[PDB]
């Protein structure tokens, strides 16, 4: 592992640790649930998008009191929305962390400012998802977020139903890999620099950076992972990233549909999208 | 300087100059509160690139206080301070 590669990983590790609050100690002041036309049939589609998401929410007291929220079954209502204000706040908090993480990196700062904007807007959901994964518990089916936890409902349905939604499948599949922190952080870097992403002038510079990180990820696994099992692993991770980009597109469509009948989005989210 | 480009009695459009101390800054927090308050303050955040903000739902005839905070990726800096503030009336 070249001294430059080792250095690159060191920088990424520093950024995550400053960048990322695993505790969610500082996440505060979030909103909580309960606290004829046509268009419609837009609504039926929108209901489908909501349906995939749906989670229980748990809050743990400083007391050690626990509050549990169980989401309504669909109705018409506009019941479906109820989480959405809370979710936006969480995403907004996550996004602020994502932006810092990019900011820390020397290579990112070097980039022309317009390029930064394009990359961050493209990146941001994917990076946010990657950070979430580290929290995620496959056995629990929970994301544990400091005091906050979110737990998947069982449609029963099934796993077979559950796996139908790409995002849920991705988290379970990504979790399986049992990545090291270095591996997760590298993925963010590879995701964070994509040449593809819309609005990017400086394709050549980004592609080299993305490639350079990718090699570092490839190198790290061979050195640090005991090889014979793991020969595949880099290929799978790259596959996961490709899946993520597609999922990111799906999410973007979903938000627009949800907003248009319903608007939840925070100013940062609108700015980011 | 912080400027209001446009107003309506409900609603505000506001601008600030870019610093200076960017990169520095991950985001700008923005707080608007009723100018000395019964009111709880409201804060929302925008990307470091953004020079412009929208504030909405305001009462007519009310004098207001608007604060912008610029937020720094850990150990920039450019130190630190100031928040920059204005008051405007419906």
């Amino acid at each position: 592992l070249t001294e430059e590669q080792r250095m690159m990983i060191r920088e990424l590790m520093d950024a995550q640790m400053k960048t990322f609050d695993t505790t969610f100690s500082h996440f505060k002041n979030f909103r909580l649930p309960g606290v004829s036309r046509e268009e419609a049939a837009k609504w039926s589609q929108v209901r489908k998008d909501l349906c995939s998401l749906k989670v229980s929410l748990q809050l743990r007291g400083e007391d050690g009191s626990v509050w549990n929220y169980k989401p309504p079954a669909d109705s018409g209502g506009k019941e479906i929305f109820s989480l959405l204000p809370h979710m936006a706040d969480m995403s907004t908090y996550m996004f602020k962390g994502i932006i810092s993480f990019a900011k820390v990196i020397s290579y990112f700062r070097d980039l022309p400012i317009e390029d930064q904007i394009s990359l961050l807007k493209g990146a941001a959901f994917e990076l946010c998802q990657l950070r979430f994964n580290t929290v995620f518990n496959a056995e629990t089916g929970t994301w544990e977020c400091g005091r906050l936890s979110y737990c998947l409902e069982d449609t029963a349905g099934g796993f077979q139903q559950l796996l139908l939604e790409p995002m849920l499948k991705f988290h379970y599949m990504l979790k399986k890999l049992q990545l090291h922190e270095e591996e997760y952080v590298l993925m963010q870097a590879i995701s964070l620099f994509s040449p593809d992403r819309p609005g990017v002038l400086q394709h050549r510079v980004v592609d080299q950076l993305q490639e350079q990180f990718a090699i570092t990820l490839k190198s790290y696994i061979e050195c640090n992972r005991p090889q014979p099992a793991h020969r595949f692993l880099f290929l799978k991770i790259m596959a996961m990233l490709t899946e993520l980009r597609s999922i990111n597109a799906q999410h973007t469509q979903r938000l627009l549909r949800i907003q248009d009948i319903h608007p939840f989005a925070t100013p940062l989210m609108q700015e980011l999208f | 300087d912080l400027e209001v480009v446009a107003a309506t009695p409900t609603s505000l459009l506001i601008s600030w100059p870019p610093p200076y101390y960017v990169e520095g800054v991950t985001v700008f927090r923005i707080t608007y509160g009723e100018t000395g308050g019964n009111s709880p303050v409201q804060e929302f955040t925008v990307p470091y690139w953004t020079e412009t903000a929208t504030i909405s739902g305001l009462k007519p005839g009310v004098d207001y206080t608007i604060t912008v905070y610029a937020e720094m990726y850990p150990g920039s800096p450019w130190m630190d301070i100031q928040p920059i503030s204005i008051n405007y009336r419906t």
